[PDB]
């Protein structure tokens, strides 16, 4: 019955200080909601830095640290590793159950930054007798490795029968994605403009074909 | 100290599931048992506990009269069981282990079971090229509507082993369905054929696709 937010995701350099924050849409963050950071590393790998706000537990490369700023409570990596560059969950207590945030996705430059390299395909022919088209938008090469994914088909915006997969990251170290809009091939005769446009960085392309 | 529990299962929709986890190491009384459900693409989320001792557990109401945590003392095995199982209970599902409030946190995590909620009988995919309709050039396999995973995509019997990209696969229809996109240079195509190699052993089925231009 509580939310618990945590920033998108965070750019910090190697020797950097970055620092995390956990918000509570029920109240600044009481020493009673005892934020348990928890790192993801791929391929499912869990564990805690820190509990009870203050507390690291054992083993935890003293760099990682809590605390609280203003209202909301902290995790402050101290000379941020390139081994850091993983998703962090934070926990928050409240009298009887627990409740995991939005996490962070951090990205620890280890490159230079990259921009996504797009390219949306048609719905090939066999598969329109079969009275299916979908259509397939790629992404790869972009770097950090978070993009938003955005369909318009004829210039309206679609909010169904589109799934992306989680950013992957590639053999360079530079992330890929794919996204996939579903269509009856009857809905694709329908409308006529189509385009897939990813953001990365705040920055958009667009890659449209007409039918 | 590891908590082991098993790493899959298959389960059809409207059964239910009994996961386990098998606490190996120094204690499960001075622990408490935690479960956490990830589904990719939304983080975690607290499923309860469950108290060793006494059996006396506390849950998030999402999933009130969905999960019900046991333990089972002389084994130091911690069970959730899931009724009534749909296609959102899909998910990588975790038993973490927690220290007294006493420093407070998730200390040890185990590595999380793979539920798979799903009708869906082995099912071969269904090769379908990815073509430009226009310097290099971006040339794809769209392998969709496969079960089970997981499908082997190569290019040109290994021959083009860069500018290939193979993604993960996205659930939806209770079957899987990825690509691969190759970016062979401007000069190859049209001109040298291009072929991807789609494998899907779970069903033995091996399949060529010639991307053609159209």
């Amino acid at each position: 019955q509580a939310v618990v937010t945590q920033e998108s995701a965070l750019t910090t350099s190697p020797g950097e200080t970055v620092t995390l924050t956990c918000r509570s849409s029920t109240g600044a963050v009481t020493t009673s909601n005892y934020a348990n950071w928890v790192q993801e590393k791929p391929d499912h790998l869990f564990t805690g830095l820190i509990g009870g706000t203050n507390n690291r537990a054992p083993g935890v490369p003293a760099r990682f640290s809590g605390s609280l700023i203003g209202d909301k409570a902290a995790l402050t990596i101290t000379g941020a590793q390139t081994e850091d560059e993983a998703i962090y969950f934070c926990a928050l207590w409240y009298s009887n159950h627990w409740v995991f945030g939005g996490g962070t996705g951090l990205t620890v430059l280890g490159q230079p930054k990259s921009s996504p390299s797009v390219t949306l395909f048609p719905p090939s022919s066999e598969e329109l007798e079969t009275n299916k088209a979908t259509l397939v938008c790629t992404i790869t090469d972009f770097y950090p490795g978070v993009v938003t994914v955005d369909w318009k088909v004829d210039g309206t915006p679609v909010t169904q029968g589109m799934e992306t997969t989680q950013p992957s990251k590639q053999s360079n170290n530079k992330y890929m994605a794919s996204s996939y809009l579903t269509l009856t091939a009857r809905a694709w005769e329908r409308h006529s403009s189509y385009s897939c446009q990813v953001t990365h960085e705040g920055h958009t392309v667009e890659k449209s074909l007409s039918r | 100290v590891q908590l082991q529990q098993p790493g899959a299962e298959l389960v059809k929709p409207g059964a239910s599931v009994k996961l386990s986890c098998k606490a190996s190491g120094y204690t499960f009384t001075s622990y408490w048992m935690h479960w956490v459900k990830q589904r990719p693409g939304r983080g975690l989320e607290w499923i309860g506990r469950i108290d060793p001792n006494s059996g006396g557990t506390a849950y998030n109401e999402k999933f009130k009269s969905k999960a019900t945590l046991t333990v089972d003392k002389p084994s130091s095995t911690a069970y959730m069981q899931l009724s009534s199982l749909t296609s959102e209970d899909s998910a990588v599902y975790y038993c973490a282990r927690y220290d007294y409030y006493g420093g407070s946190y998730f200390d040890y995590w185990g590595q999380g079971t793979t539920l798979t909620v799903s009708s869906a009988k082995t099912t071969p995919p269904s090769v379908y090229p990815l073509a430009p309709g226009s310097s290099m050039v971006t040339l794809g396999c769209l392998v969709k509507g496969y079960f089970p995973e997981p499908v082997t995509v190569t290019w040109n019997s290994g021959s083009l082993s860069s500018g290939v990209h193979t993604f993960p696969a996205v659930l939806q229809s209770d079957l899987y369905t990825l690509s691969s996109s190759v970016t062979v240079p401007s000069s190859p195509w049209p001109s040298e054929t291009v072929t991807c190699n789609v494998a899907h052993p779970a069903s033995s089925t091996k399949v060529d696709k010639k991307i053609v231009p159209r």
